């Protein structure tokens, strides 16, 4: 819970504690409370080297003789001398020691290359042996589920997996070889990160068991398997709550970056809960394509557009997003689910843009009933045009919907403009419509809707000759309507 | 910083089963720019064949004396002499008794090759190795060093006769052959050897066609630095691998190497 | 667009640090005492700006007006100009001269014809042809708090204080009047005021080896004291009139060859932190009068070939800039991300935010933020509570095209707002500040007055 | 901006009309500024003409007594006299004084 | 006309010896060696079932080819012998109704030009199919010929291009960061960079017909699955 800390001096152990995280964020300096001598529970045995914690209530210590390396355990208490619990007798020497992935038990390594796990009440069970002596290792609970991208909901049982890296820098699974030379590794929920000797940040999604060696390093990934990072930069910490990774540079300054995969996971999670405001902010502030809002689930949007409109009260936000629309599947070119589906495949092969002459077949293919843009426009139009109050709040949205088609209904836009009680408001609408489209065609439509004021008001911005619009209206303004 | 030296898919430089397969042959071709010398690689090859590991780069060299080992090694050269080979390679501690060393420089020039028919010279220079390898037939490695110089020695010899009289019989008789040479002929500034000096270059091109692996030691570009000496290239030769296993192939990578006090270091850019 | 740099000149004078050492610093060429004698120090008087200054008898009004009109007539139209001053130590001169100089330089563009500099700057705020700051050259001995207040009132935005070395014998043997360590406190006091600070270096100097040259730069970039926002590298060239030529005449001096210098530059460029802008390794020199050294017109043109042969190419701002609009938009860019770095420099924590492409390492926009400390701040604005300062806003993100679905007809006009709100987020959450301030030139005091910042003294600030 | 413009002003009973209640084409730049000053006086102001053709910023405009002429001084020391054009309706400069080339006390090129 | 309406079909008919070809020539270099095309012959000409004696006459090769059924070493024979100890294995110009075999020559660069045409005269029969590769990076020996002003005759390349009825050129497809200019340069000073000698290669086909002009096309050939793609 990040409120208890233990430090070992010689012959005494010191425990410090804080009331809460918020108090530390307020300005309460950490308070030292517990001071426990050595002769109380050990009687001056040789060594005092390491220490570890279990779920805020168990503290483990290593006491080493010439060859025997006992592990002392204490169930914590208050300031008054936390009592001793059974210390075990071990017949080997310990090298490394950590906690487990959820702060429940302890894991440790012997001087031969064997990792074993022990429980908080003297329950012992051996785990694994390593193919080569290592300098670092990490124990992780791999879910034993069967789905390749974990699309199950029964939450099947899990198994303990302990990785490792040698002094030469070769990343190892339990018994699986990985990239030849690396220098770092960090594991969190379903996530593994490691930096090779070429210093590329490479990701691993923990799906299930049966690991295999990773492929030869290649150039570029469409998914988030491979990212380029500065030289000498080892990893420091991972914060998936904000989709961030923090690392240490070689000269001694911090750095923090946000790889695309964890941001995409966050936005997908926000989508699943029918929350269309936080996802918008996340997708915008990190320069993520806005089509992914519902391009990954069209039917949900077709049924939830009525609340999509209500959740986002900013007119400009809606205008931006609807103008931010394309037709392709952003789920297949930018944000493929191959971020975590499949293992041991070929890499991204950084794509190239299409040659221009071979795109026009799609242009000639276009009909209103095929494109996503037209169906989205019709949906939002019929949703908004069912209440005059909503029109008088998103006229800009309606104009954008009209102008977001190949068969643009600019005539309807000018019809909607005509009914305003104001002149400068009509001017603002005219300017907005001129932003998206050429003034020439707008003037053509203004002529085609049989009115005189609108034509000249559009022609003001036409930047054409005075003689283009003087005599035409000077004749039109006078005669009979027929 | 330091990186391992791997030259095959089996994560081994010199596979042992190569010596265990009968009815097979293989050829390695090594080229060094004559501003540097590949001796520190010949040593590694010999150690990894005999001791089974690179005993100077990746492994310590405190027990480097492979004399009287179950394996064998045969080296022959023209550029230097028997005296240099013994004194130096024993100061480099390259074995002696489970080993064969051949000179063709000291006292060989003086009317032992000169003013004699060419056919006898070629026959005898072939018979030297044809008799020196009869003892141990299937646990030896043989390396020749810069044999093209002999072309300039024999009165009027082209690439074809020398090749078919010396090189191919040697590889047919022996299991595996390693040929090392230098490439200054391709590095004359503002002069074209393709004008009339193509006879020697024919040998290089023929060897690269016949070779299986190609090792290149080349100097740095425009300038000269302190922390790095040269560049190391590995490439697939012309001929295919004559092994019996199917998954075998060659790894493809480039190294930067520094040499200092017989100690070599390899790493990446 | 229309960014303009119009250099001006001040009347000749003598820097007083000569007084306690006897002469000018050894490498300084020319000067009033030299044969030229109508020229400010460190300039031979043969530069085109020197010619334009002499014919005007060293008057700021005429120089500024003439250069502006010439630039306008050439074919470019100007609406954003930044002034730079040159020559000696401008701050040494008496009180009235600097006031009149600044008032003239602002009234040249504003069109105003008054006095009482407060009114001049007040009118210059509401003027066309906006000014985007000044660049004043000054020495460590003249950066005291009173002078800093003067510069803040004038409208200056960034200084450039040279150090020329970090060893201690060089300071006395080059007749430069300041110990090296005092420059650190100068940087510390200057930075807390929001002044971007740039330095100078010269690789080869008398009684300096190639080694010492290497680790002096290494210590400059590594030590948390010599971390500054810019650099200039001046290879040592020997002009006949300098005190350097006497050493060569007496045989007490020798230079480097070409290979040594190109190797040194290649090594140096492979260490630059990614928040410092290497200004000019290929500086501008009086060519024919040099007697010792090597050609410097294309040093980097060969250093690049060197890094392509050793690896780890440069990472400065300049090489990674894409520009305001269509400089390298011939190809559609790649993945765009936000990168945030933090470092400790001169008794304080500072943050550098940027919008970059990580696959190919280009740069689009950047921002700098500093958390004010307690042992260096003295301004009555910054001595009332905790506060943070935006030392520089830089938006080349005025680019129309982009990668990852650029705005169609909005074309990144709200791009800067992203960074501004990003800065405000960590100002409110991490710094725990109660006031945020931004420094800027007087001509651009409105691009920041729309986001809510209100004016106090020379600063644009808003609370939390 | 180096341009000189004019504005005509009329009292009531002579103010230009047909702007209101008449089918005419109103341009963007020909707007008429009318104001009811008091219960008995209304003034109409309109734009007349654009005069240009100078090398720097205008500094002094002065009227006359017996002519429709103006005196224009620039920052280039040039002097111009602008007079009405009875033939083309757009005023053309009458006299141009100060062709001497002099900038400051020391003259190199141009004038100032 | 109504035959070989697709270039791929023509290539496969040539490869599998469906249509007889008295002479075929293949060009290669150091940038891409030419022993994969023999694999193409072996694989394609076995679908029709040609187990007929695949003689492999060799001048330089040290190893014995598994894919072939014969092995002849010609480092000790002269011209007349070399013709004579091949007519036995091959269906020599007797038995006017008989089968056809396969001939693989490892190298053409070791033979003097003076006999070239005769090596195609004493053996040319409707029973034999000569296949041989030509390395273009080896310049032959010309001191013996003494090319003075009165001792002249055409060079080997033109004779090889003339007496051939089908010509195929081999090239290595560029895949990574190497282009033709710098590749040819580095080969000139012999640095041999990575990005050479792969199985996926490219071919240029020139097929000659009687009483008419030949046809020239290009192909992309893979040596893994034995599949082809014509030039776009
Ligand atoms: S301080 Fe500047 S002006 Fe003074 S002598 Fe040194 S370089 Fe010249």
């Amino acid at each position: 819970s990040n409120e208890i800390y233990a430090a070992i001096n010689k012959d005494v152990l010191i425990f410090a504690a804080v009331p809460s995280i918020e108090e530390m964020k307020k300005g309460k300096h950490p308070s030292i409370v517990c001071e426990f001598p050595k002769s109380e529970f050990t009687s001056e045995v040789d060594s005092l080297r390491q220490v570890a914690f279990i779920n805020d209530s168990i503290v483990g210590v290593l006491l080493d003789t010439d060859n025997l390396s006992r592990i002392a355990l204490l169930d914590i208490q208050d300031i008054t001398q936390p009592t001793l619990i059974t210390i075990v007798e071990v017949y080997d020497k310990i090298v490394l020691l950590r906690s487990d992935f959820d702060y429940n038990h302890l894991v440790y390594e012997t001087r031969d290359g064997t990792v074993c796990q022990l429980d908080a009440e003297g329950q012992l069970m051996e785990i694994t042996k390593f193919p080569q002596l290592v300098r670092d290792f990490r124990v992780k609970r791999v879910h034993n589920t069967s789905a390749e991208d974990d699309d199950n909901w029964s939450a099947e049982s899990s198994e303990l997996v302990a990785f490792g890296i040698t002094n030469n820098g070769k990343l190892f699974a339990n018994q699986v070889l990985l990239a030849s030379a690396v220098t770092s590794l960090e594991i969190t929920d379903s996530f593994l990160l490691f930096t090779t000797a070429q210093h590329n940040l490479q990701f691993v999604h923990l799906n299930s068991t049966d690991f295999k060696p990773l492929p030869l390093v290649e150039e570029g990934v469409e998914d988030e398997r491979v990212r380029a990072i500065e030289r000498g930069s080892i990893l420091v910490s991972v914060i998936p709550s904000k989709s961030s990774v923090v690392l240490q540079a070689t000269r001694g300054n911090l750095e923090t970056i946000y790889p695309r995969i964890m941001v995409l996971a966050e936005v997908r999670k926000n989508i699943m809960a029918k929350r269309y405001k936080e996802a918008f902010i996340v997708c915008r502030t990190h320069r993520i394509n806005l089509d992914i809002l519902h391009d990954y689930a069209p039917e949900l949007f077709i049924e939830n557009l009525e609340v999509f409109i209500n959740q986002i009260g900013r007119v400009d936000y809606l205008n931006l997003f609807i103008s931010c629309l394309s037709e392709d599947d952003v789920t297949k070119t930018k944000y493929k689910e191959t971020l975590y589906s499949g293992i041991s495949k070929s890499f991204g092969m950084e794509p190239a843009p299409l040659t221009e002459m071979q795109i026009y077949m799609k242009k000639k293919m276009f009909d209103p009933k095929t494109s996503k843009v037209n169906k989205i426009c019709d949906a939002v139009l019929n949703v908004l045009l069912s209440n005059p109050e909503y029109k008088k709040k998103y006229l800009q949205t309606i104009i954008t919907a009209y102008a977001s088609q190949n068969p643009q209904n600019l005539s309807a836009a000018l019809k909607l403009i005509s009914e305003l009680e104001n002149s400068e408001e009509k001017d603002s609408c005219v300017t907005y419509l001129c932003f998206l489209q050429d003034v020439n065609v707008v003037y053509k439509s203004a002529l085609s809707l049989y009115d005189v004021s609108l034509a000249l008001l559009v022609a003001q911005k036409s930047q054409m000759d005075p003689r283009e619009y003087l005599p035409f209206l000077q004749e039109l303004q006078d005669n009979e309507p027929l | 910083q330091r990186q391992d030296l791997v030259l095959f898919s089996d994560q081994s430089v010199l596979p042992a089963h190569f010596f265990q397969d009968s009815n097979s042959h293989n050829l390695f071709f090594i080229t060094h720019q004559s501003c540097t010398q590949p001796l520190w690689m010949i040593n590694a090859l010999v150690e990894t064949h005999v001791l089974g590991s690179p005993s100077s780069l990746n492994e310590s060299s405190s027990s480097m004396l492979p004399s009287s080992t179950r394996s064998h090694a045969v080296l022959a050269s023209f550029i230097h002499e028997q005296n240099y080979f013994t004194n130096s390679l024993n100061k480099l501690k390259i074995p002696s008794n489970n080993y064969n060393v051949l000179d063709f420089l000291s006292d060989f020039i003086v009317n032992n090759i000169h003013n004699k028919p060419r056919d006898k010279i070629l026959s005898d220079v072939l018979a030297k190795f044809s008799a020196a390898i009869q003892n141990n037939p299937t646990d030896t490695i043989v390396i020749i060093e810069q044999p093209e110089l002999l072309l300039s020695l024999v009165s009027g010899l082209t690439c074809s006769e020398l090749n078919n009289k010396f090189i191919t019989p040697l590889l047919r008789q022996c299991k595996v052959l390693i040929i090392v040479s230098n490439s200054d002929i391709f590095n004359i500034d503002e002069y074209d050897a393709s004008v009339h000096s193509s006879n020697l270059q024919n040998f290089y091109k023929s060897s690269f066609i016949k070779s299986m692996i190609n090792l290149n030691l080349n100097p740095l570009k425009t300038g000269f630095a302190k922390d790095v000496t040269g560049s190391l290239h590995v490439c697939r030769g012309g001929a295919p691998i004559a092994t019996s296993n199917t998954s075998l192939h060659v790894v493809e990578n480039e190294y930067l190497y520094l040499n200092e006090k017989e100690s070599t270091k390899l790493f990446y850019r | 667009s229309g960014i303009a740099v119009v250099a001006v000149m001040c009347k000749p004078h003598r820097c007083p640090h000569i007084a306690y050492t006897g002469n000018i610093c050894v490498y300084c060429p020319g000067g009033p005492d030299s044969d030229f004698e109508y020229s400010t120090q460190s300039y031979t008087g043969y530069e085109p700006t020197s010619m334009r200054a002499i014919r005007a008898r060293y008057d700021p009004y005429e120089q500024a007006r003439g250069r502006v009109e010439q630039l306008k007539q050439l074919g470019h139209s100007i609406d954003k100009v930044e002034y730079v001053l040159m020559g000696g130590t401008f701050m040494s001169l008496p009180k009235e001269y600097r006031e009149d100089f600044i008032v003239k330089l602002h009234n040249a563009l504003s069109g105003f014809n008054g006095n009482d500099i407060d009114e001049a700057i007040l009118y210059s705020q509401q003027s066309l042809t906006k000014c985007v700051g000044i660049t004043i050259e000054t020495r460590p001995d003249y950066c005291t708090q009173t002078h800093l207040d003067d510069m803040l009132k004038y409208g200056c935005t960034r200084l450039e204080i040279g150090v020329q070395s970090l060893y201690e014998d060089v300071a006395r043997d080059t007749n430069r009047g300041h110990t090296v360590r005092s420059v650190c406190e100068t940087f510390a006091v200057s930075k807390d005021a929001g002044y971007k600070v740039v330095s100078h270096m010269m690789p080869d100097l008398p009684n300096v080896g190639m080694e010492r040259d290497i680790e002096q730069f290494k210590e400059y970039f590594e030590n948390p004291d010599f971390r500054t926002d810019g650099l200039k590298i001046y290879p040592t060239l020997v002009i006949r009139g300098t005190g350097l030529y006497e050493l060569w005449k007496t045989g007490r001096y020798k230079s480097y060859s070409a290979n040594a210098l190109v190797d040194l530059v290649a090594r140096i460029l492979a260490l630059v932190p990614p928040w410092t802008r290497i200004y000019r390794v290929q500086r501008d020199i009086p060519m024919p009068l040099v007697t010792s050294g090597v050609d410097n017109g294309n040093l980097r043109e060969l250093a690049l070939a060197r890094m392509k042969d050793l690896g780890t190419t440069c990472r400065d701002v300049r090489t990674r800039e894409v520009g305001i609009q269509e400089v390298h938009h011939k190809v559609q860019p790649d993945q765009v991300e936000l990168i945030r770095r933090d470092y400790y420099a001169n008794g304080g924590w500072e943050t550098f935010l940027s919008y970059e492409d990580p696959k190919k390492d280009i740069l689009i926009g950047l921002l700098r933020l500093r958390k004010a400390s307690k042992k260096y701040t003295y301004r009555k604005e910054f001595t009332s509570q905790r506060t943070s300062i935006v030392r520089e806003l830089h938006v080349y993100g005025s680019v129309v095209p982009l990668h990852s679905r650029d705005p169609r007809k909005f074309q990144h006009q709200g791009f800067g707002t992203l960074l501004m709100e990003e800065a405000e987020r960590i100002a409110k959450e991490e710094h725990g500040s109660e006031k945020i301030s931004v420094i800027s030139g007087v001509g651009v005091r409105n691009y920041y007055g729309k986001l809510g910042y209100e004016l106090d003294g020379p600063y644009m600030s808003k609370r939390i | 901006d180096r341009y000189i413009r004019l504005w005509r002003i009329r009292i009531n009973d002579l103010i230009d009309d047909s702007e209101e209640d008449s089918k005419k084409l109103t341009l963007l730049s020909n707007k008429q500024y009318k104001f009811q000053i008091d219960d008995e006086l209304r003034v109409g102001i309109n734009f007349e003409a654009l005069i240009m053709g100078h090398d720097d910023w205008i500094s002094s405009l002065q009227w006359h007594e017996s002519r429709l002429q103006l005196l224009a001084a620039t920052a280039d020391t040039s002097l111009m006299v602008w007079e009405p054009d009875e033939t083309s309706g757009i005023w053309v400069c009458s006299l141009r004084l100060g062709e001497m080339s002099s900038k400051g006390a020391s003259t190199a090129t141009g004038s100032s | 006309a109504s035959s070989s309406h697709n270039p791929v079909i023509l290539l496969k008919r040539i490869l599998s010896l469906t249509e007889s070809s008295p002479f075929i020539l293949c060009l290669d270099s150091i940038a891409q060696t030419s022993y994969k095309l023999i694999q193409e012959f072996v694989h394609q000409s076995k679908s029709k079932g040609n187990e007929y004696p695949i003689v492999y006459i060799s001048f330089e090769t040290v190893n014995k080819p598994s894919y072939c059924t014969q092995f002849i070493d010609a480092t000790q024979m002269d011209f007349v012998h070399l013709v004579k100890q091949i007519i036995s294995y091959l269906p020599a110009a007797t038995a006017t109704q008989a089968k056809k075999h396969m001939v693989i020559i490892d190298s053409l660069n070791y033979i003097s030009t003076e006999y070239i045409t005769r090596f195609l005269s004493e053996i040319a029969s409707p029973h034999c199919t000569m296949v041989a590769t030509y390395h273009k990076d080896i310049k032959d020996e010309n001191r013996t010929v003494i090319p003075d002003w009165n001792n002249n005759y055409p060079d080997k390349l033109t004779l090889l291009q003339f007496m051939a009825t089908t010509i195929v050129d081999i090239d290595v497809v560029l895949t990574g960061t190497l282009d033709t200019e710098e590749v040819s340069e580095l080969l000139n000073e012999f640095r041999i960079p990575r990005g050479l000698n792969n199985d996926i290669f490219q071919l240029r086909l020139v097929n000659k017909r009687k009483s008419g002009r030949s046809l020239e096309y290009d192909f992309i050939v893979n040596s893994n699955t034995h599949e082809y793609e014509l030039l776009s």
